[PDB]
């Protein structure tokens, strides 16, 4: 019966502001507390601050006034925040949760998260380059080979070897944010040395924000 | 406001093993202390609350202790879905904080990376750019060090480091390294290599390609 609904992933250049929703159903949204957190990788959790929707409304983290704002609304029982003067710092997944009422507690409940990315990327498909293996021989040797997926925005892309029905060995990376400001990721597969003459090995790259659709064949050479 | 100092920062465990986490704060907190459980892409999720009460549904292996200042959370019993990271938080003074968090993993035995490098496709070069890539194949422990050498010249900076989660099958962990040059620079030089530091290997690898 508890649950708390986010609003959507959010893209937004820097220096602009953006408002996040926490919508709360099945109980009482005047007497339970909403706390928000954040997190940004290789930053644990963060406490923002909360707000009791109605009453005593707010505390805040001295760190983050001025960038976050809290308020409810009760005929909608909806919790917002506002993040204002965004920068890549901001970047981050925020999530809202229960916390405490007056008369009752007993843990809490956590919202599904809203990512923010906050850039001044455009949208752009990836080029996709070969990564090939250096081997050809041995009765069945173990030759790497793979595919860069390189320079594109925003998250995320998918990828697969031989439209799925190679999956054994197969390692695709955590996308990197570039200098530039794009991404690049690897996917990687190891095979048997011996098929590398014989087999051909393409890998799928699809980006739909840009609705780039590649298939790559990965040959020695 | 509250520091909150967790230990272990990260730890590889077994199945059945008792794990114990601590949390320890600057002041004393009466026992307003949570353990929250976070596993990779979903959100956190509460398993203890006031430092000894169970969130209903949360399964007995898990409980909590503590006062005053010093406060645990113990899985009694490992299990696989345990693995993940996580939290205290403590909630008797403003500002609340988090602790920085404790990464349990699954402990298995040391396996060295097998290495390859990838010189540049005449693709990209085409392109004006060059990446060159470093792959550290199905090794574990998960530290490792990775340093580029472009003629005799130690590379700094210039390249981004990506790792896969354990895996499931072999609780592994592979690693890739990309070095970014410019095509001008990388005609400039002749002999890419990466060297590879890692417990497994009694000493340094080193895979390189003349340009
Ligand atoms: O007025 C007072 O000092 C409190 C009186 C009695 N209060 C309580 O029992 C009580 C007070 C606070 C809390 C906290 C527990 C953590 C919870 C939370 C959960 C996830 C993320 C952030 C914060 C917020 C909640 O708000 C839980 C119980």
């Amino acid at each position: 019966q508890v649950q708390l609904q986010q609003s959507g992933a959010e893209l937004m250049k820097p220096g602009a502001s953006v408002k996040i929703s926490c919508k709360a159903t099945g109980y009482t949204f005047s007497s339970y507390w909403i706390e928000w957190v954040k997190q940004r990788p290789g930053h644990g959790l963060e406490w923002i601050g909360e707000i009791l929707p109605g009453s005593g409304s707010t505390n805040y983290n001295e760190k983050f006034k001025g960038k976050a704002t809290f308020t409810a609304d009760t005929s909608s029982n909806t919790a917002y925040m506002q993040l204002s003067s965004l920068t890549s710092e901001d970047s981050a997944v925020y999530y809202c949760a229960r916390g405490h009422s007056y008369y009752f507690y007993d843990g809490d409940y956590w919202g599904q998260g809203t990512s923010v990315t906050v850039s001044s990327a455009s949208t752009k498909g990836p080029s996709v380059f070969p990564l090939a293996p250096s081997s050809k021989s041995t009765s069945g040797g173990t030759a790497a080979l793979g595919c860069l997926v390189k320079d594109y925005f925003p998250e995320p892309v998918t990828v697969s070897w031989n439209s799925g029905a190679l999956t054994s060995g197969v390692h695709t990376f955590p996308a990197v944010l570039q200098s530039s400001g794009l991404y690049s990721l690897s996917s990687v597969v190891t095979v048997p040395s011996s098929s590398l003459g014989t087999q051909t090995y393409i890998c799928n790259v699809n980006h739909k924000p840009s609705n780039t659709k590649v298939d790559k064949k990965v040959e020695p050479k | 406001d509250i520091k909150m100092t967790q230990s272990p920062s990260s730890m590889y465990a077994s199945l059945g093993e008792r794990v114990t986490i601590t949390c320890k704060a600057s002041q004393d907190i009466n026992s307003y202390l949570s353990w929250f459980q976070q596993k990779p892409g979903k959100s956190p999720k509460t398993l203890i609350y006031r430092a000894n009460r169970l969130v209903d549904g949360v399964p007995s292996r898990f409980s909590g202790s503590g006062s005053g200042q010093d406060y645990s959370l113990t899985i009694s019993s490992l299990e696989y879905e345990d693995m993940g990271i996580y939290y205290c938080l403590q909630y008797d003074e403003f500002p609340y904080t988090f602790g920085s968090g404790t990464k349990l993993e699954i402990k298995r035995t040391v396996a060295a990376p097998s290495v390859f490098i990838f010189p540049p496709s005449d693709e990209q070069l085409k392109s004006g750019t060059a990446s060159v890539v470093c792959l550290l194949n199905n090794f574990y422990p998960r530290e490792a060090k990775v340093q580029w050498k472009v003629d005799n010249a130690l590379q700094s900076g210039n390249s981004q480091e990506s790792v896969t989660e354990q895996d499931s099958k072999d609780s592994t962990y592979s690693l890739s390294s990309t070095l970014t040059l410019s095509k001008a620079d990388y005609e400039k030089h002749k002999v890419y290599a990466c060297e590879v530091t890692h417990q497994g290997l009694s000493s340094p690898v080193t895979k390189s390609f003349n340009r």
